[PDB]
C-alpha cells in the first residue's frame, strides 16, 4: 500500500523555483477558480513598478529620467506605494506604462541586481495593456509567472501512469528552513532547486549574501545533512533562459562574482543544447560543476545526485525533465 | 529512600520548542517535531556514556527539558558540581549541532543548584526513581526565571564555582515561592 | 529506522488527559520536616495509583506536586471521560483524610480535557512513558486554571460525558490566559 507511493520534497533558496514547479505538476497531472489570482498579478505588477522607480535615487549613481515630466506619475507611484486595499483605477495602468516607456525607468531595470525585484517583472509590464482589461482571464504562463511567496508546508498530490507522487512546498527563505526537518523522514528523494540566474545577486534576508552561494552552501546543508544520508538529491538547475539572457548581455560578467570562472574550462562529456552558444554552455555547466563538487566530496555511494538544467515557467522543458525523474526514482527505489 | 548532604541537581530547558510544536495534517499532527525532540534527547543521552560525565545521573525529561543530577553516587569535596556546569556546556555543545542541521535556533537554558536532597522510588505502580527537597525546587527556578544561553547558579553555588576557575556575574534578586527574595548568579565564559 | 533514531511513539484519539496538583503544598513544605514531606507524598501517590488502576486510568507520571494520568490507554475505552471524571473524584476525597491529619489546608486543583494524543517515551536513558500534544497543553492549563477541590473540564470533555454529570459555568479564562487567549469554555462538576 504505503510502497506505491513516492514522497518528494522541494528545497532551495527563496525564489528558487519551486512553487513554479508544483504549479508546472498542475499544469501537467491534475484536474471562479482563477480570477482570484488575476489581483495576485495586478499585485506583481504594482510592486514590480513601485520597485523600480524607488531604486532610482537610491542607486550608485542614481538614475535620472529621460523624460522629466514622468516626476509627476513617479510622484503618483510613490504615493500609492503602501496603500492597503488598492482599488487598481485606470490611472495606475496608465501611470505605470508611462514610467515603464521612460528609457530612463528602463535603465534602472537593468540594474535591478543592485536592488531586490521580482522576477516577473519586465513580463508582466511589457503586458500592462492586456492585464488591466475588466474582462482580463490569465494565461497559464501568466499563473506561473506570478509570484506569492511561499509560508508553510504544502502538500500536492498528482498521479502519473496511475503511479503516486506526493510531493512537498517549503519555504525558500531562512526563516522558513525551520519546517524543512517535519519532511525529512521517509522521503523518497529530494528535489533541490537553484536559480542558476541569480549569480549576480544578494538574499533578500540581509541585502549582502550572494544568492547562488547561498544556494550552494544550502546544498552543502543538505547534501551533508545527518537524516538525509540515504536520500539522493536531483538538482534542478533552474531559471536556464535568465541565464543565458546575462551571460550574452555580457553586463555583469561571473568571474566578478565566482572568480574560479575564469579558470574554468568547459567539460569533455558536455552535451550542448543544438546551437546554444559555447558561452552559453560554458556558463550553465560551470554552475552545474560548482554544485557537484560538493556532492563528489562525499556520500559513499549511499546516496547520490542527478544534475538538470531546467526552466520551471516552461512546461516543455518541465515535463522532459520530471520525466527523466521518474526514470530515476523507479530504478533506484525498487 | 535515602537522604543525602550535597547532590548537584540541574535542569536545561528548550524554550524555543514549545512555539515550534505544531499539529498540522502535513507533520502527522505533530509526529514529526516529537522525532526532533527525541533526536535531540537522545543526542544528550549519547553524553552520559562519556568517561568524564559517568558522575552524571539522568533523572527524567519533563516536556523538553532535561533534568540530572551528580553525588548520588556518593554516601576535591565539591568537583561533582564543576562537572555538572561541565555537561551543561556539553548539551549546548549538542543542542548547537542539532540546530545546523535542523536549520533551527534553539537556545538551551540552565540552572544549577546544589544542596540536601532525598532520593528514592515513588508510586506504587511502575516504581520510578526521583528526587525531592527544597534543593530540587530552587534548581528548577534558577531554569524558569533563567536566561537563554546562560547557566543561572544560586549565591553559594556560585562561591563554589569561583574556587574552581568560574567568573560569576550577579543577575540581581528572584522571588522563590517558598524561600523568598534571593540572590542569583549567571556563569560567565 | 537508520537515520533518525527509531520512535517508541504512537498516535492515539478519543483519550481524555487528568491533571492534578496540591493546593497549598509550599505552606505543607514549610511546616513538617524535609523527610516526612517526601513520605506524606509517597503515601498519597501509591494511594492515588490504586484508584487509578480501578477507574482504568493509566498513570503517567509525578512531577513534584504534579500528579497526572489519562484514560483511554492502553487500549480504547468509551468510559474514557467518565473514568478521568471518576479518577478526579477520588482524588479530592483521597486528600480529605491526609490533610486533616497534618492539620494544613491542602486540596486537589483538577483539570481535565479530552482529544488525541500522543504517547511513549523520548530518548534512549531512563524511559518514562508520556504524553504528548496540545490537548495535554490544554489538559494541564485546565489544572492551572481550575479551582481548589473541584474539577475542571472542557468543551469535549462534556460531549464525551454524555451528560451524567451537572456540570456549571467554569469561567477558565479569567483564571488562565492559555484559556481566555483560545476561547475555551470550560466547566466545574456538581
Ligand atoms: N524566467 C524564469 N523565471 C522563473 C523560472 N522559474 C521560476 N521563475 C520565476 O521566479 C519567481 C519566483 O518563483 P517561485 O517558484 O515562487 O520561487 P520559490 O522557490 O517557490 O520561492 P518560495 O516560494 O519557496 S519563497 C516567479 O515569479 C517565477 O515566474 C524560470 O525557469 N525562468
Ligand atoms: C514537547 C512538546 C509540548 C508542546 C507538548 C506537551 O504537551 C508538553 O510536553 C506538556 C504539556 C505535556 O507533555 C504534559 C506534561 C508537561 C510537563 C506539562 C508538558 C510541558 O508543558 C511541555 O512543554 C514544556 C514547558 O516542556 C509541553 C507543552 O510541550
Ligand atoms: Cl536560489
Ligand atoms: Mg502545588
Amino acid at each position: 500500500v504505503y510502497r506505491a507511493t513516492h514522497r518528494l520534497l522541494l528545497l532551495g533558496a527563496g525564489e528558487s523555483g519551486k512553487s513554479t514547479i508544483v504549479k508546472q505538476m498542475r499544469i501537467l497531472h491534475v484536474n471562479g477558480e482563477k480570477a482570484t489570482k488575476v489581483q495576485d498579478i495586478k499585485n506583481n505588477l504594482k510592486e514590480a513598478i513601485e520597485t523600480i522607480v524607488a531604486a532610482m535615487s537610491n542607486l550608485v549613481p542614481p538614475v535620472e529620467l529621460a523624460n522629466p515630466e514622468n516626476q509627476f506619475r513617479v510622484d503618483y507611484i510613490l504615493s500609492v506605494m503602501n496603500v492597503p486595499d488598492f482599488d487598481f483605477p485606470p490611472e495606475f495602468y496608465e501611470h505605470a506604462k508611462a514610467l515603464w516607456e521612460d528609457e530612463g525607468v528602463r535603465a534602472c531595470y537593468e540594474r535591478s541586481n543592485e536592488y531586490q525585484l521580482i522576477d516577473c517583472a519586465q513580463y508582466f509590464l511589457d503586458k500592462i495593456d492586456v492585464i488591466k482589461q475588466d474582462d482580463y482571464v490569465p494565461s497559464d504562463q501568466d499563473l506561473l509567472r506570478c509570484r506569492v511567496l511561499t509560508s508553510g508546508i504544502f502538500e500536492t498530490k498528482f498521479q502519473v501512469d496511475k503511479v503516486n507522487f506526493h510531493m512537498f512546498d517549503v519555504g525558500g527563505q531562512r526563516d522558513e528552513r525551520r519546517k524543512w526537518i517535519q519532511c525529512f523522514n521517509d522521503v523518497t528523494a529530494i528535489i533541490f532547486v537553484v536559480a542558476s540566474s541569480s549569480y549576480n545577486m544578494v538574499i533578500r534576508e540581509d541585502n549582502q549574501t550572494n544568492r547562488l552561494q547561498e544556494a550552494l552552501n544550502l546544498f552543502k546543508s543538505i547534501w551533508n545533512n545527518r537524516w538525509l544520508r540515504t536520500i539522493s538529491v536531483i538538482l534542478f538547475l533552474n531559471k536556464q533562459d535568465l541565464l543565458a539572457e546575462k551571460v550574452l548581455a555580457g553586463k555583469s560578467k561571473i568571474e566578478d562574482y565566482f572568480p574560479e570562472f575564469a579558470r574554468y574550462t568547459t567539460p569533455e562529456d558536455a552535451t550542448p543544447e543544438p546551437g546554444e552558444d559555447p558561452r552559453v554552455t560554458r556558463a550553465k555547466y560551470f554552475i552545474r560543476d560548482e554544485f557537484l563538487r560538493i556532492s563528489t566530496a562525499s556520500g559513499d555511494g549511499r546516496h547520490y545526485c542527478y544534475p538538470h538544467f531546467t526552466c520551471a515557467v516552461d512546461t516543455e522543458n518541465i515535463r522532459r525533465v520530471f520525466n527523466d525523474c521518474r526514470d530515476i526514482i523507479q530504478r533506484m527505489h525498487l | 529512600h535515602q537522604s543525602y548532604d550535597c547532590v548537584c541537581v540541574m535542569f536545561a530547558s528548550i524554550p524555543d520548542f514549545k512555539e515550534f510544536y505544531t499539529e498540522s495534517d502535513v507533520n502527522k499532527e505533530g509526529l514529526e517535531c516529537l522525532r526532533l525532540l527525541n533526536e535531540i534527547i537522545a543526542d544528550f543521552d549519547d553524553l552520559l556514556s562519556k568517561p568524564k560525565f559517568s558522575g552524571v545521573e539522568k533523572i527524567k525529561t519533563i516536556g523538553s527539558t532535561y533534568m540530572a543530577a551528580t553525588g548520588l553516587s556518593a554516601i576535591r569535596q565539591y568537583m561533582h558540581i564543576g562537572t555538572m556546569v561541565e555537561f551543561a556546556y556539553a548539551l549546548v555543545g549538542k543542542l548547537d549541532a542539532i540546530n545546523k542541521h535542523s536549520f533551527n535556533d534553539f537556545k538551551l537554558r540552565v540552572g544549577i543548584n546544589h544542596g540536601p536532597v532525598i532520593a528514592g522510588v515513588i508510586g506504587a505502580q511502575k516504581p520510578q526513581y526521583d528526587i525531592w527537597g527544597n534543593t530540587v525546587n530552587v534548581a528548577s527556578r534558577m531554569d524558569s526565571t533563567g536566561v537563554l544561553d546562560k547557566i543561572q547558579v544560586t549565591e553559594e553555588t556560585s562561591l563554589i564555582l569561583q574556587t574552581l576557575g568560574y567568573t560569576c556575574t550577579c543577575r540581581g534578586i528572584i522571588n522563590v515561592k517558598g524561600k523568598g527574595d534571593l540572590k542569583t548568579y549567571f556563569v560567565n565564559t | 529506522d537508520m537515520m533518525f533514531h527509531k520512535i517508541y511513539i504512537q498516535k492515539h484519539d478519543n483519550v481524555s488527559i487528568l491533571f492534578a496538583d496540591i493546593e497549598g503544598f509550599t505552606s505543607l513544605a514549610s511546616q513538617c520536616t524535609a523527610q516526612e514531606l517526601v513520605m506524606t507524598l509517597n503515601e498519597l501517590f501509591a494511594r492515588f495509583d490504586k484508584l487509578a488502576a480501578e477507574n482504568h486510568c493509566l498513570r503517567i507520571k509525578i512531577l513534584g506536586d504534579c500528579y497526572y494520568c489519562v484514560s483511554g490507554l492502553p487500549e480504547a475505552r468509551a468510559d474514557h471521560a467518565h473514568c478521568c471524571v471518576e479518577m478526579g473524584m477520588d482524588m479530592i476525597e483521597a486528600i480529605s483524610l491526609v490533610r486533616e491529619m497534618t492539620g494544613v489546608n491542602v486540596n486537589m486543583r483538577v483539570g481535565i480535557h479530552s482529544g488525541r494524543v500522543h504517547c511513549g517515551v523520548l530518548g534512549l536513558r531512563k524511559w518514562q512513558f508520556d504524553v504528548w500534544s496540545n490537548d495535554v497543553t490544554l489538559a494541564n492549563h485546565m489544572e492551572a486554571g481550575g479551582k481548589a477541590g473541584r474539577i475542571h473540564i472542557t468543551k469535549a470533555t462534556l460531549s464525551y460525558l454524555n451528560g451524567d454529570y451537572e456540570v456549571e459555568p467554569g469561567c477558565g479564562g479569567e483564571r488562565n490566559a492559555y484559556l481566555k487567549e483560545h476561547s475555551i469554555e470550560t466547566f466545574l462538576i456538581l
